[PDB]
DNA sequence: GCGCAATCAGCTGTGACTACCT
DNA sequence: AGGTAGTCACAGCTGATTGCGCT
């Protein structure tokens, strides 16, 4: 997206400036920002804001009640391993990860190569029938980039 | 109150166009319609909220 | 180039005028012209059909909780299931509907497989008051539907419907092995959702060989219902398809005969209301048995009770009325009068019939075309 | 003539009636035509009369159309030619045509293409195909001051001489009095000049007949002419646009009156013409995409002719945009461009063809006579009752229901007369309730509800005493589309309030039920475009008015408009089951509050 | 400016309660005219009411 | 400390009400 | 004895200022 930066972060003398845009017949993506809750209160994942029961409170219903308009199969991204584990671990302790488990199945990424395969087998089988699944995982992971979420996954 | 009530309700439901629509209807027609075709036509012509 | 940045039209320059004043007879033929628009033919599209038992499965989920059809799903879903079930009965004579309601991962058979329209009805508007409650579980609901269906001759055509709103199921098995096993069986699965498209929903319908539709609407919703309604084609000469099947006749009892013998239906004998108790109604060919609708078929004998203009409604597609050939009234060398309405023929086209040939003015050979079906020179 | 019972009669001017009745059609000597509707020639002599002539009115039975200079400078601009229009209106008289009709047609087509206006090199000239034209206006004072320096003959080739820029307007304007009309003809198909663009729309965008109707006239020998089309709201106006600016292949320039209108105009171009954002650029000082070399530019007015002071960036756009030539410059709205500033816009920009816009060609001020000289001829008028019998424009049942006026209220209301009166009757207790009494059954019933409302102070304690959404108007930009955004898709609200700020072509989503109370005064423009935002019975639209007072004046000469067009206001006087339910203002005791509270106002 | 003329006249306008005058006649002793005819002369504003008494 | 969005000044359109010369 | 530039209401626009946010 930012053409003019890429020029001189490495020594560059670009002529082109160039940018594309697909078009079909009708829109195929729809990007929204969400800010503010039902509580009229920012769900910004500050640093001095990522221990606030209200984001996370926030953040569990968001999820929740996203996950019973989009069928099989959504992929979310947070900031890090650390911030993922202790969100999940609040949504855990109060009593909405369970409302979020009979829409969809709930996969966790990991570290582990193998774990990480076999949890994208397992979210890509459960995504192929009508169980539908949730697939949590980090900006900055190896599943980034690895895979691509072809239609009617994700 | 209850007074005050009925008392805003006959001023305000017939103050102008009711003072004679109501004697016209007094000495009206009182009896069955004309034609079912009329009253096909009159429930045609009039809006939801008059049907009900 | 672009079609309208050509010429102007000028449509007005059909008219033409040779003895100042002509002009009305140019209109008279835009009067002729004004009438056969229709293409002699009320539907235009299937000429035949095929016997269905089609099942509807509807969805007991907390989904149908949801207010995008006032007042919520389940009450829309069910108004429109009735009109659907009345207008299928009227347009198929030996059909059958079941239907199956799935709540709490579980399937419930909520009225058995019959050709009665009045008695599912009434299992509508009773279940509109149910609860709804858990997820729906389609492999149940689709085990039931199999499991019935598969016992049925092959010349009927097993249809399921499923009305599914809930974006998710719970499936105690594998899914696609029934999906085969259904591919199998030759069973058509056809799946109109409400909420958005779901793949398991359309990889059944691909398989199957039905069509997956998602409402936009109620009068989408109203639209894709009339679309199912229309029964499928069905080949010249399939298999030895026949069905026992009698004809009561609507017998009344007067008081002043003496085979005035009261008795209660047997239909009206299962329900927990007091059965009536009538002076008469139809009587079984086969046992005697008296009912009150029709066509239902007997509880006792088996044999089905079948309306017989309800089956003869259908006969004028098997022998569609041949065009008359359009004849000009200079050139017809005969009477002036019409043969089925006895007018005089003054237009200036006389349609003659080409078996009996009788010679029916514009007015005559359009009703014969449209309603009467049958030509009335060669009924003669 | 003869003014026996003070009506004009024509027996004795018109007696060609010879066999007999078969034309459904009637001229006045003056200048008039009736056309009867039902006729199996109707399509066909409606056709005719809307290439020679502008409907006033287009009731269910008996058309009336008026014959003007302008529309038979519109009808030989197409390939009619006079003998071919005298001969069939000779066809279809059932009367014969009177003795001033036929001298009035020729005097005016006879002096069509005498005169001519062209556009070369960012310059202006004027080309007469006989010379003498040239002599017979150059005693003209006006013309003088146009040539500089004086153009001594300007020798070419056909006579033609250079005119000034600034003052096109002016000599416009003494063209038509000089019985020489100047024609705006782009012959786009060959220029070799110009640097046409690779605009193409996609192959998908069906349009419907009376589009193809009006594109075809505006392109009636293979060149575009500048001229106006008339389609509602509702109707494909945007589409009609989007397909001229295609056919015509240049670079375009739209304008429109808000500042939310150039990004519909924008999202009408990505999606019905394949166009790389690149080439499409909004110059209307919130992003600034580049417009410097640019295809296609879209903007609003009260930016390009400002009288003050203007931005960096702004003024080295404008000094861009006024060096070169412009193909089919679009403007929407059109009706509104006959002001103190949007006339001179026109001349701040060069561009061949002016094609214009609008739904309510209604307008005060008669100025509506100036547009026919300031971008072209009426081209074409819809028929907005045709148009809604083919099912693509709603069916809109329109009611006119008043309430009376409380007695708390009337006597306040005779007793003021300077100016204080309006919150008087705008916030009548009845009409109060009527209005809640309707909020509710179309709630109920389900249908989304827009309530017009002039005067936001009364709007204020109109919209907060039931608890719903309001658009003041001067409160922000993203919080009046958020709630525009919610409105349409969101079950739990189904009602919005706008204060004057709808009366314009917005994107509001579809709604079912219109509830105007205490608009303009005899602002016909307005509750046209009202009644255009619920269109797209279907739907249905009510106007609450209250008695013995100047609104129910007021909307009886609103609704000429509406009713020239072919709708009828049935009048409701008795709303059923208003005492079922209750509402507010039951009592008298805050009926007499609310005059404190109205009163209040004091200013002075 | 502004915000105090926002201000100034919100007490103004709080004080007045009734505006219009009470037209209540108070006619005073009666006028005996011929034919027992009665006038009562209004105090306040000098309407004359006659009337003739029984 | 810088950068983005909220806010106001000035000008204009639309429609209607009002005080002095042919 | 009968008609139009100021004036008022309510909206629009653009041209600056002007306090608010900070991994
Ligand atoms: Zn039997
Ligand atoms: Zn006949
Ligand atoms: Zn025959």
């Amino acid at each position: 997206s930012p053409l003019d930066i890429y020029p001189k972060i490495l020594d560059f003398h670009p002529v082109t400036m160039a940018t594309f845009t697909m078009t079909l017949a009708r829109v195929c993506l729809c990007p929204m920002i969400i800010g503010r809750g039902n509580d009229q209160v920012a769900i910004s994942s500050k640093f001095e804001t990522r221990e606030d029961i209200a984001v996370i409170r926030n953040y569990g219903n968001l999820l929740l009640e996203m996950s019973a308009v989009v069928p099989d199969g959504i992929v979310a991204f947070f900031t890090s391993y650390q911030y993922m584990e202790s969100t999940v671990a609040s949504w855990y302790e109060q009593g909405i990860l369970e409302n979020i488990q009979r829409n969809k199945l709930l996969f966790i990424e990991t570290q582990d190569g193998a774990e990480t395969s076999v949890a994208l087998e397992k979210y890509q089988e459960a995504c192929e029938n009508g169980r539908g699944a949730i697939l949590l995982s980090v900006a900055r992971g190896k599943v980034s980039e690895g895979i691509d979420f072809v239609h009617h996954y994700g | 109150g209850t007074s005050s009530q009925a008392e805003a309700a006959r001023i305000l439901a017939a103050s102008w166009p009711q003072n004679r629509e109501d004697e016209e209807k007094q000495k009206l027609k009182g009896g069955p319609k004309k034609t079912k075709r009329e009253k096909k036509a009159a429930a045609s012509h009039l809006f939801p909220f008059e049907k009900l | 180039t672009k079609r309208w940045e050509g010429g102007y039209e000028r449509t007005w320059e059909i008219l033409k005028e040779d003895e100042s004043g002509s002009l009305k007879a140019t209109i008279e033929d835009i009067l002729f012209k004004a009438k056969r628009k229709r293409v002699f033919e009320h539907h235009g599209q299937v000429r035949l059909g095929m016997m269905r038992h089609l099942y509807v499965v509807v969805d007991g989920s907390r989904t149908m909780e949801d207010q995008d059809l006032k007042p919520n799903r389940l009450t829309c879903t069910l108004k429109l299931l009735e009109y659907f079930v009345e207008e299928y009965f009227d347009q198929n004579p030996i059909s059958q509907i079941g239907i199956i309601v799935t709540k709490s991962k579980r399937a419930e058979k909520l009225t058995e497989l019959s050709g009665n329209p009045r008695k599912h009805i009434t299992s509508l508007k009773k279940a509109v008051d149910m609860t709804c409650h858990g997820e729906p579980s389609l492999y149940n609901s689709l085990s039931i539907a199999m499991q019935t269906l598969k016992h049925m001759p092959g010349h009927t055509s097993r249809e399921v419907l499923i009305i599914f709103s809930s974006l998710t199921t719970c499936d105690p098995s594998n899914i696609y092995d029934l999906i085969k096993t259904l591919k199998a069986a030759k069973i058509r699965v056809s799946v109109i959702g409400l909420s958005a498209e779901v793949r398991v929903c359309t990889v059944l319908a691909r398989e199957t060989g039905g069509t997956y539709h998602v409402i936009l609407d109620e009068s989408h919703y109203k639209e894709l219902l009339t679309h199912h309604v229309s029964p499928p084609p069905a080949s010249s000469s399939s298999e030895c398809s026949l069905i026992r099947m009698g004809f009561p006749q609507h017998t009344i009892a007067s008081l002043s005969d003496q085979d005035a013998k009261p008795s209660f239906s047997m239909a009206h004998l299962d329900g927990n209301t007091e059965p009536g108790l009538t002076l008469g109604g139809y009587f079984c060919p086969q046992c005697r048995a008296k009912y009150c609708e029709l066509p239902v078929e007997c509880k006792i004998c088996g044999l089905t009770l079948v309306s017989a203009p309800h089956l003869a409604r259908s006969y004028h597609h098997l022998f569609p009325l041949d065009a008359f050939q359009e004849i000009p009234l200079e050139e017809y060398n005969g009477e002036r009068f019409c043969y089925g309405c006895q007018g005089e023929l003054k237009d200036q086209h006389v349609y003659v019939c080409a078996v009996c040939q009788n010679v029916f003015c514009v007015d005559c050979d359009v009703f014969v075309h449209d309603s009467l079906h049958c030509c009335p020179g060669c009924i003669h | 003539k003869v003014d026996e019972y003070g009506a004009k009669d024509y027996r004795l001017q018109m007696p060609l009636k010879d066999d007999h009745t078969s034309r459904p059609l009637w001229v006045a000597p003056d200048g008039h035509i009736f056309l009867e509707a039902f006729s199996p020639v109707y399509k066909y002599a409606q056709d005719f009369l809307v290439a020679i002539a502008e409907p006033v009115c287009r009731p269910t039975h008996v058309h009336e159309y008026k014959l003007t200079a302008y529309s038979l400078y519109a009808a030989v601009s197409v390939g009619l030619q006079t003998s071919d229009i005298t001969e069939y209106l000779r066809k279809l008289s059932k009367t014969g045509v009177p003795d001033g009709i036929m001298q009035f047609i020729k005097l005016c087509t006879v002096s069509y293409g005498k005169v001519k206006l062209v556009l070369k090199h960012n310059r202006y000239f004027v080309e007469s195909c006989h010379p003498d034209v040239i002599q017979h206006l150059l005693q003209d004072p006006v013309i003088r001051e146009c040539r500089l320096r004086n153009s001594e003959g300007e020798a070419t080739e056909t006579v033609s001489f250079e005119v000034k820029q600034e003052m096109i307007e002016e000599l416009q304007k003494r063209c038509i009095h000089l019985e020489y009309p100047l024609l705006a003809e782009y012959d786009f198909r060959n220029d070799s000049v110009n640097p046409d663009i690779n605009i193409d729309l996609k192959p998908t965008a069906v349009l419907r007949p009376y589009q193809e109707k009006s594109l075809r006239k505006m392109f009636g020998n293979g060149r575009a002419r500048s001229g106006v089309i008339v389609l509602p709201c509702g109707a494909g106006k945007s589409l009609v646009g989007v397909t001229a600016a295609c056919t015509v292949r240049k670079r375009c320039l739209v304008l429109g009156n808000s500042a939310v209108s150039v990004e519909q105009w924008k999202a009408q171009f990505k999606m019905w013409s394949t166009i790389d954002d690149s080439q499409i650029c909004r110059f209307t000082s919130d992003a600034k995409d580049k417009p410097i070399g640019c295809s296609v530019a879209i903007s609003t007015y009260s930016m390009l002719g400002h009288t003050t002071k203007r931005s960096w960036e702004a003024e080295r756009v404008m000094e861009w945009l006024k060096t070169q030539e412009w193909g089919l410059m679009i403007l929407d709205e059109v009706h509104t461009i006959p002001a103190k500033m949007f006339r001179r816009v026109l001349t701040i920009v060069q561009a061949h063809c002016k094609l214009g816009l609008t739904a309510t060609l209604v307008r005060e001020d008669d100025k509506i006579v100036d547009l026919n000289f300031l971008i072209g001829p009426k081209l074409y008028e819809a028929n907005w009752m045709e148009l809604q019998n083919n099912g693509y424009i709603a069916k809109v049942q329109c009611a006119e229901v008043w309430c009376p006026m409380s007695p708390e209220f009337y006597r306040e209301y005779v007793a003021i007369k300077t100016k204080k009166r309006i919150l008087l009757y705008t916030m009548n207790p009845n009409k109060f309730r009527a209005c809640q009494f309707l909020i509710k059954f179309h709630e109920r019933r389900n249908d989304k509800i827009i309530v017009f409302a002039d005067n936001v102070f009364a709007l204020k304690e109109y919209a907060i005493r039931l608890n719903k959404p309001y658009i003041y108007g001067p409160t922000s930009q993203g919080e009046r589309m958020q709630i525009l955004q919610n409105f349409k898709h969101n079950p739990k609200i189904n009602t919005i309030f706008i204060s004057k700020v709808g009366d314009t072509s917005f994107d509001l989503p579809e709604a079912n039920v219109l509830i105007q109370i205490s608009s303009h005064g005899g602002s016909r423009r307005q509750e046209a475009q009202r009644l255009g935002r619920v269109l797209r019975y279907n739907a249905f639209f009510y106007s609450l008015v209250s008695q013995d007072t100047q609104e129910m004046a007021y909307s009886t000469k609103r609704q000429r408009f509406l009713v020239d067009q072919g709708y009828s206001f049935k009048v409701i006087t008795k709303l059923a089951g208003m005492e079922e339910e209750d509402l507010a203002f039951s009592t008298k005791e805050e009926q007499q509050q609310l005059l404190q509270k109205v009163l209040a106002a004091t200013d002075l | 400016d502004k915000k105090v003329k926002e201000l100034r006249r919100a007490v103004r306008s709080s004080v007045w309660k009734r505006e219009t005058i009470v037209h209540q006649h108070e006619y005073g002793p009666e006028e005996n005219l011929e034919d027992d005819m009665y006038r009562k002369t209004c105090t306040m504003c000098g309407h004359e009411l006659t009337y003739e008494k029984m």
